[PDB]
This record gives C-alpha cells, structure tokens and sequence, in this order.
C-alpha cells in the first residue's frame, strides 16, 4: 500500500458532507478514538 | 414595631404579587436605573427573575393563582435587586451633582 | 476480472475494474497538493479544492452541479498531503455524464475572478469546520515542526491568505501539477477501453512531468499552541522512513504493536502496549496511539497523546517510556505476530469498500506506477521481523524530535525534556 | 537637592526628589508582570493595566476620571515582563488628590463583574493597536521562543482568554503581587514626609515578598509567523546575563560596538558594524541591530534585522557573520571606546526627561536596593574592557540560540541553519 | 541600571495615547529605527 490511510483513525480526519461537490482532507493517524470513553 | 410589621405584612399579602410566585423586585417599574441595575444582576438571578416573571405572565394570562404554599412568604421575600439599584442610583446621584457645578 | 493496469505513453495511468456492481466509481488522482505549493501561493491547493464546481470550458457551474445531481451522482475531492483524488459516484448507466464533467473539472478549469472571490470566504468556513476537531490543529503543527518545506506546508489556507489566492495562481498550479505523468484515472464498473478513450479526449493536452517540488528536509522543531482547552493534545514524532520501503513495513508494524486503535468499543485496548503503560500510573481519562504517516520522501513516527492538562507530563513520558522498553529488546515474538494480524486485517478491511479499493489503487498509481495484489501486500507485512520493529523503535528513540502540543499546557513538556 | 531614600519597615521603599519643577510626577513601580503569571491566568496583567480607572473602593470610575482630568493631571499604567508602574503627573499644587487616586488604584480595587466585562474588548483593542506594528508581534513571540516558563509569558492577553479573565483573578493577582515588599513609591517635585505618609495611609496593608516568581528557564527554541509581509522580522539571541551584573554591562557595551540606535537621521549608520557588515553584501534597503534585553532572572541578546523577504536570510547570515567576528577577537579598541561613549551618553540622555528619570529610579529600586547615581554609573561603563566583550560576543555565539521571525519566510534560515 | 531601556531604541516599543487612563507597553532594544529612511 502506498496511501496515508495508515490506520482507521486519523486519515479522513476532516471530511465534510456533500452532494456535486464534497472536499475532503486526509492527515495520518491522530488517535482520539476510544477516547471518549470518560468525560 | 410591631405593629408596623403587622401592616406591612398585611399589605404584602394584599398586594398579591406573592399570589403569582413572584419577588417585591421583580415588580418594580423598569425605568433607566433598573434596567441598568438588571443589567449588572449576576446570570443565576437574572434567569431566576425571568423565570418568575414569565410564570407570573402565564398565570395572568391563564387568570389563576399559584397554590396556596408556593406563594411567596413575606419573612423569605429578598430583595436581590435592591443593592444593585441602590449603587446604580447612587452613581447617577453622583453624575447629576457633578454636573450642578 | 481483475484489474486492468495500463500506462498511456505520455505517462497516464489508467486503471480499470469490472466488478459488475450497480454503481460506478470514477477517480482522476493527481499528484498535486500542499507539499507542491511554496511560500507564495499556499493556500492555493485549498482553494482548487474548494473550487471543483466552478465554471469550465466545458461547462457551467450550473450546468455541472444540475447534471451531476440530476442523476443522483456525487462529485469529491480528497486533498491528501502530497495527492489530490477527484472522484465521481453514480449509477452505471449515468457514469458517461458524469465522467465528462469530471475531466471538465481537471483538464480544463476555468477560474474567473467573481466565481474565485464569491469562493473565497469557503476557505475560511472549512478550515473552521476542520479546526472544529483539536487533531486537525495539532498535526498541521506536527507536520509545520517536523518539516522546513514541502510537507511542512497544511492541508488548509493560512488565514492572511483567506481572500489573496488570485486566479492567475490557480491556473498556474493547475498547468504546472495537473499534467499527465502526475495522474492516474482508476475506474471501478467501467470497462477499460471506454476509460482508455475518454482519456485520450481529455488527458492529453498537458504535457507529462509537470514542475516538480523540492524534497522535504526534516526540521525536528517544536510548536506548542496554548488555547486553554481542559484536554491536552500532544504528538511526539521523529523521522520515520519513506512510503514504499521495507522499514515503512517495519514502522507499521511498530505502530500496531504500539497500539494505532481500538477494536472493541469502549475496550480498555488491552493488547496496545502504550495504552497499558499509560495507565500504570495515570488513572485519569487519557488516549494515548502511535501516530505513523508514510510519505513518498520521508516520514514521521511517534506517539499521539490526549490527556488531562496536569496530567500531560505523565501520559507523554509513560508512552514515551513504552516505546524505548521496545526498543531495548522487550518485545514478544507473539506481539509482533499480533500486530502483523492487525495490519493485514486493517488493510484488508480499507480495501473492502469501494472508496477504499478506489483510494489505495489510485495511490498505488501514483506512487509506484503499478497495482500490488493484496496477497503480495501480505507477503511483505509478514515478512517483517522482530529485529526490524525493534530497529524502527531504536530509530525512534534515538532520532531527532518534533512535538506540537495544543491544550492548557503548563505541565506539558518540551522537545529536550523528553 | 538631592534623591532621598528611605526603606520603610513593611518592606515599602520611598524615593523623593524635589526639582522644586511646576510639574510633580508620582510613580508606583510593582514587582507585577506578565512573568508572575501562570498558564491559568494568562493575560490577567494586561488588564490590570488596562483598569486603573476602574472603580475602587475609595473612589468611583466616575469621580477618579472627572478628579484626574478636573485638575488637567495624567494616570498611566506602564507594564513591562518584570514590573508594572502606576505614574500620576499633574500641576504641584494638585498632587495630593491624585496620590490618593493612585494610591486607590493599587490597593483598594474593586473589579467590578460589569466593569470587567465591559473592559474586556478594549485587551483585543490594545493587542490589535500594538501588533499593527511588527515589532511587537516579533519580539513576544522571541520571547515566546527563548524562555519556558515565565518571561516566555507576553505583555498582551492570549487570544482566547480574551473574555475569560475574570474579576476573581484580577482581585488574586492584586492581592499575590500588589504588596509592600514588592513595591516602590518614588516622586519628582515631592517631600519626603508627604510621600511617606501617604504611603503609611495607603501601602499599610499587603505586606510581604508576596507570591514568587518560577525562576525563568530558556528554551532555545524558535518560532516562524509567514504573515506573508514584503518585510521579514528576524531576531536571533541567546542567554546573554542578568541586569546589574558586570556581564550585562559587557553586553550593553558589545551591542553600541555592533550599533543599536541610528543617531544621524537618514544615516549609512557608519559607526553600526552590524549595518556596514551587512550593507556590503546587501544592496536592498534592510537595516539591522543589536537586540539586548536585561532581566532580573536571565537575558537575551542577539540580532534584530529587518530585510525583504528574497534577500532576508542573506542578511541574518551577515549580521551573525559579524558578531563572529567580534567573537574571534577582531574588535578595536577605538570601536570599544567609541561604544562606551555612545552608551553612556544614551544614558545620560535616558533620565534627562522627567519621565526617564522616574522609570529609573523605579527600576533600580525594585531591582536592586537603593538608588545609585549617574556616576558611578558611567564608571561601572568605563570599567568594561574590550576582553569583557570579546567575551560576551563568544557566549552569544557559542550559545544555544533562539529566534522568531515574521514575513514572507521564503528564504528566512531556520535555527540550525545559522 | 536595571530598567529594560539597556538600549533607547527598542524600549516603549508599542504604547497606546491617552489621557486621565493610557496603558503602555516596554519590550527590549529592537530595531526599526532606520527602517524608514531606507524604504
């Protein structure tokens, strides 16, 4: 593989919804999953 | 002494805005000093104020009286606004003799 | 079938598969981004994001967005860090339409100064969307720290340049990184030589090998935001090899012995090591995964941290801590194998869906210009020994390092103090 | 006649010095600052600076304002990272009244929650007002960059604490940092008996050392702004010395060898070596200095440049190029004498005004103990020699050193590359 | 000697106008003084 997508968190960090046009953006693995698991 | 407490709370529950939930201060005429008062109240206050308020509106618009034991009592009646109001008329008392000279 | 690989002579890549499904999906993936900008034109990748339904010599800006939701279709741009994928969904009936809205996006844009300044303010509306999340803002610090160029360069417009991105940019960026050699057309329900034709009808006209960026030169610096927020969110990383090579496989590895996610919902994330080390001491909501990003000429390693803000210090020292222990040698056979389950289960489930597949064959054309059987993918992650992880954490341990923090900071701690 | 000093018991230190001028000028110089603030209450001096008109306890907003402007008189509040002094001038025969304003405004404050609200926009005004000039943007962030932990803190509040201070932290840092130890009441056009006893009346309570200061620790680090300026700001220090101690003389000294102020207007700047230095290899207008800062705990100096944004790092290059040259032992006496020279005449020339005077009588008696005259001064001056600089020119050099830069940054070097 | 103004130029490097109440603001010796002459 030769993509960002390294782990299922992280990449698509900040992807807006859409319809006829939907920018996203894809950073790396940046964890916050399970974290909101306690306030 | 006494006898002017007897009156006093006589005409308190004559006057019966106690009847509609609400406080002595929440009746009072909003000129320019009592807006500017309201306006420094602390935000627990003021949304208690407005709550009351608006429950009394409603049941002026329904034309019925808060149950017997939710009216206000006279001795547990604080008057929240009053400080407020006093240092706000104060200042313009202030402003006014400044401005005689 | 299988998967249809071709690479046209002035370089472009098209790769097609016929899955037979109802719906069809069609990716134009460009070798344009952030990374290709310099001090002069950033934002500019931002903005042509932003700006893949602005009118074309084709057609219109109502023409497309009517057209393409007309049959239901959906047009996307996912702007990576060093690629631009556009991408158009629809029904296998409809994807003719569609494709030749998508090449009228690419091939011939045609940005003119009222669409360009109404657009304008979308930047800064989206990069607020995106900074909505804190790990946005943090990992455009990590990347401005880690790098002096290239990739130091972030996914979103600064904002002195909100409204300063001209059209004379655009079409410049546009000409000098949307050429042929730089892209790759993938299409999934689409036959080969339609694909194959509609790129000769457009992909054609821009010369290959357009003007080439410079290569990334590590900068291990350090950038601490102080916004006050009650959680802490802090990346320590070091440079980690390039995307491709066999010590990239051996960082992935590292990352899922570490620990990249959960499985289990509201899981205690027993199997990851950091997780398990944090915890040890600190007994305060925390998050703590190891954070790997692959690029074509470097890379980063390092551990991602979430904690309390007086409690910052411990959660980043005890990951920190976990991470040299598996670098002096304490690191099971069985965990590695563990962690090469992980990564293959992952992988294979990134590819399963159709954005997935989608995805990792266009970078796969954009990067090695040819497909990779995922069994092959497998080979080379199983491939990978204990020694090689332990010489990733070994590389981590004793490299060079760049934090970027963003919290209430005060116990957070700096890049020597680690 | 001459300054009269005096040490009250409670710590309180008095200065008088009767000019017999029509003009008296009060100051109260407190051991405040944004140094003595912590990462939860970031930016509370500033608007302690900004509310000396605020209500008090003894006083109104209304009638302080009406009193000090009834009598044509001034209160100004000037805050440095290591003191915060409340100046009050007016005519001689109306000072009284104002020393009770003043002496309201530091030790019966109110902080009203309205009044405090209300004078939350004016931080982002001031900050607004102050960063519309790059200097000061560039020298908190240099400060941001060298120091960690308590002069790293700037004089202007943090964006997002802009409508969080509240009036519990202002009345807190008043009463940690507002005492009598920390305190100097000094006076132009005064007696001495006046002064002390409104002093008595006033600066009674709150005594002692109040709440120390962290001891400032340096980072080294740097920090880059890319506000896309034509002009790029660079500062490039290192640790240099405390203030008082003979090194921070030997810096003084090595920064009129390499040239701080322009003297002639419109000048080549000839006796500057930094600006000659830099000219011969720069053609494009840039001007330069040398950056020295003085403090309590620790000091920075360095290079200040400015210069356009293609030619930048070219010139930061020649600037340190040139210090390297002091440092290596090429430095003529001449050049020594005419540095010293240039220093003690700015000196001289600093408390020639009213207000120069009071700020160092201030300064010297919060720092130091009492108040030492203009001659030994200029001794201490005369004192220096050229090994002495030579020296401090090699400390700054061999020094970790950290720098903060603001423009275009195209071309702008990193740390490490310098 | 001990205030920041080691330096004149730099000191009072940004400071509001004011009267009866005007803030001021002392960084360290900096430069922009001959910034103006040249351009």
């Amino acid at each position: 593989r030769h993509v960002v997508c390294r782990f299922p968190l992280g990449p698509f960090c900040a992807g807006v919804v859409g319809h006829a046009a939907l920018p996203a953006t894809s950073e790396s693995p940046v964890l916050d999953a399970k974290r909101s698991f306690l306030c | 002494s006494k006898w002017l407490e007897g009156i006093r709370k006589w005409y308190y529950n004559a006057a019966g805005f106690n009847k509609l939930g609400l406080m002595r201060d929440d009746t009072i005429y909003e000129d320019d000093d009592v807006k500017e008062a309201i306006r420094r109240l602390p935000e627990n206050l003021y949304n208690d104020r407005v709550f009351r308020i608006k429950r009394a509106l409603d049941l002026t618009m329904r034309q019925q009286i808060l149950p017997k034991e939710q009216w206000t009592k006279y001795e547990e009646d604080k008057f929240y606004l009053e400080p407020y109001l006093k240092e706000v008329i104060r200042e313009r008392k202030e402003r006014e003799e400044w401005a005689k000279k | 079938q299988d998967l249809e690989f071709t690479r046209l002579p002035n370089g472009l890549v098209i790769a097609s598969l016929e899955n037979y499904a109802p719906a069809s999906r069609i990716g134009l993936f460009i070798k344009a981004g952030s990374r290709y900008e310099d001090s002069n034109n950033l934002g500019t990748s931002h903005l042509l994001r932003l700006a893949s339904s602005l009118t074309t010599k084709g057609a219109s800006s109502f023409k497309i967005t009517r057209g393409i939701e007309a049959v239901g279709g959906k047009l996307s741009v996912t702007s990576t860090r060093e690629s631009m994928a556009y991408t158009v969904e629809c029904l296998r009936d409809d994807i003719e339409i569609l494709m030749e809205f998508l090449l009228n996006v690419t091939a011939a844009p045609e940005f003119r100064r009222w669409e360009v300044a109404a657009l304008q303010s979308q930047l800064r509306i989206d990069k607020a969307v995106a900074f909505q999340n804190p790990q946005a803002q943090v990992l455009e610090n990590l990347h401005a720290a880690a790098y002096r160029n290239a990739l130091a360069n972030s996914l979103y417009c600064p904002d002195y340049r909100i409204g300063k991105v001209t059209p004379d940019q655009l079409h410049y960026y546009v000409q000098n990184h949307f050429t042929s050699a730089r892209m790759a057309l993938i299409g999934l329900g689409v036959s080969h030589p339609v694909l194959k034709q509609v790129a000769e009808r457009f992909l054609n006209m821009r010369g290959g090998l357009g003007l080439s960026g410079a290569k990334a030169k590590y900068r291990g610096g350090e950038i601490r935001d102080q916004n006050g927020d009650s959680l802490v969110h802090a990346a320590l990383v070091a440079e980690s090899a390039a995307t491709g090579s066999a010590e990239a496989n051996a960082f992935s590895v590292l990352q899922h012995v570490l620990g990249a996610g959960p499985h289990v919902k509201r899981g205690s994330n027993a199997t990851s090591s950091l997780y398990q080390a944090v915890a040890k001491g600190v007994h305060q909501p925390f998050d703590v995964s190891a954070f790997n990003a692959s690029y074509s000429d470097s890379g980063l390693f390092g551990i991602y941290t979430i904690s309390q803000a007086a409690s910052a210090g411990d959660v980043i020292k005890s990951a920190y801590d976990q991470v040299k222990t598996i670098a002096q040698g304490n690191l099971s056979n069985t965990d590695v194998q563990a962690a090469k389950n992980k990564l293959k289960a992952g992988y294979l489930m990134s590819v399963e869906s159709s954005e997935g597949f989608l995805d990792e064959v266009g970078s796969q054309a954009l990067v090695a210009g040819s497909y990779v059987q995922p069994s092959t993918v497998l080979q080379q992650i199983d491939s990978v020994a204990d020694a090689d992880v332990i010489n990733a954490a070994k590389k981590f341990v004793s490299g060079r390092k760049s934090m970027a923090a963003s919290g209430n900071l005060g116990h957070t701690p700096f890049v020597d103090e680690l």
